[PDB]
């Protein structure tokens, strides 16, 4: 599973 | 506007060590993490971590987690990147950049002007401005050439502009090459009409940072 | 590491054409509870800092123009360009942001052709070196050769006729933004002492739109 924490700029639920 | 405003190019010596500072503008600096990513020459983007503004919590690539700390300064809203022990193989631009900023309202991407670190013995060395007139030599048809010779500096890059910026059309700025002497050197031409060069006035203006040289040379037939 | 793997290295199509740059991840890169690609496309213009395109594999930036389009899932991706545009001339760079370390591919050169099949030969201009070198007591020659394309040329030097081999530099540009040309720049470099024991200069100049040698030269003084 993805690592949310690889870029913390991403918000894995915003398009 | 979202801004990344880096220091400037640097020689450093095998060995030493070497801190680049990116100050940040336009949003709230502790809002972000800021990334450090490197491109050696010729080479693909290299990441090397990151820094949250806020908290200064920090992750780092296993290449290189042994020699780089990443920092930063909420009140001076900057981060800095600082690589020890330098080696030939760092000689590279260092870039900070907010990477993917996908938030629930926007999305963006932005990017320092990139920082030249070249790791080397050799001392900094500011560059000589020569004209490139232009005569009969350098004009065919109905336009001329002329340029500026950029000449025995180091380390890397100068900037070359033509006018202040205002003569953009038909310059060629071509990649410096390393002479014998391991100092670069570089031309910057343009063409124009052969009618107009009465009246028209041609200045290149040249920056080499690591020196904090600054030439403006008007090149006249 | 994920490692990025782009095909081609490099490619060359029309303006109008259509470009295709793929990428392969050692590793699956979508998440199936959100149905998302970790992936973004990135552009990079020489002496530039990348540009964000693509996102989540296949989500344009605002501001990006619809010519750009990512398609694929998991380990295969895909970024086009419908109808290349001369400015797209750039290095395409994939980057997956699934796990740590972040990762880049190797990076695929985007160069341009000419549709109509046509030639460009190159303009051939000489300077002689400026009084200002000559006082520092060094003598630089540069011949330009503007605009061609295709990119393959040959500059020889010529000294009182004899042809030179071992003491002249050349650099070439990166292809125009605009044209599809090239141009290139070749230094004779000679002390002043050695200047000033010659009278004729040349260089002499072969390219595919050329029947014969294009020769330029001056006496010295």
């Amino acid at each position: 599973n993805p690592d949310p924490n690889a870029n913390p700029n991403v918000d894995p639920n915003a398009n | 506007q979202v801004q990344l405003v880096q220091s400037g190019a640097e020689v450093k010596k095998p060995g030493a060590s070497v801190k680049v500072s990116c100050k940040a503008s336009g949003y709230t600096f502790t809002s972000y993490a800021i990334h450090w990513v490197r491109q050696a020459p010729g080479q693909r983007l290299e990441w090397m971590g990151w820094i949250k503004a806020g908290n200064g919590n920090t992750r780092y690539s296993q290449k290189f987690q042994d020699r780089v700390t990443i920092t930063r300064d909420t009140s001076a809203s900057t981060a800095y990147m600082e690589l020890s022990s330098l080696r030939s193989e760092d000689t590279a631009v260092y870039y900070c950049a907010l990477l993917t900023v996908i938030t629930p309202d926007d999305t963006f991407d932005i990017w320092g002007q990139g920082t030249m670190v070249t790791v080397s013995s050799a001392s900094t060395k500011g560059p000589s401005v020569f004209p490139l007139a232009p005569s009969s030599k350098s004009t065919s048809g109905g336009t001329a050439a002329l340029g500026c010779l950029v000449k025995d500096y180091f380390p890397e890059p100068v900037t070359v502009s033509w006018n202040s910026g205002a003569l953009t059309s038909g310059v060629h700025t071509f990649p410096a090459v390393l002479q014998s002497s391991g100092l670069y050197s570089l031309s910057s031409v343009v063409t124009v009409p052969s009618s107009s060069l009465g009246t028209q006035t041609y200045i290149c203006n040249v920056n080499h940072k690591p020196s904090n040289t600054k030439v403006d040379k008007k090149v006249e037939p | 590491d994920i490692v990025m793997t782009q095909s081609p290295d490099s490619l060359a199509v029309s303006l109008g054409e259509r470009a295709t740059i793929n990428c392969k991840s050692s590793q699956n890169i979508l998440y199936s509870s959100n149905n998302k690609n970790y992936l973004a496309w990135y552009q990079q213009k020489p002496g530039q800092a990348p540009k964000l395109l693509i996102y989540w594999a296949s989500t344009r930036e605002s501001g990006v123009p619809d010519r750009f389009s990512g398609s694929g899932s998991g380990t295969d991706f895909t970024l086009t360009i419908s109808s290349l545009q001369a400015e797209d001339v750039a290095v395409y760079y994939c980057h997956q942001y699934y796990s740590s370390p972040l990762t880049f591919g190797g990076g695929t050169k985007v160069e341009i052709k000419r549709a109509d099949r046509t030639v460009a030969a190159p303009s051939v201009f000489i300077f002689p070196p400026s009084d200002e070198q000559l006082k520092s007591g060094t003598a630089s020659v540069v011949c330009l050769l503007n605009n061609f394309y295709p990119r393959e040329a040959k500059v020889q030097w010529k000294v009182d006729n004899a042809l030179q081999s071992g003491n002249s530099q050349e650099s070439v540009t990166e292809q125009d933004s605009k044209d599809s040309t090239y141009s290139l720049s070749s230094t004779l470099t000679l002390s002043k002492a050695d200047y000033e024991k010659h009278k004729v200069y040349a260089c002499e100049v072969t390219h595919q739109g050329l029947s014969s040698p294009v020769t330029k030269s001056f006496n010295r003084g």
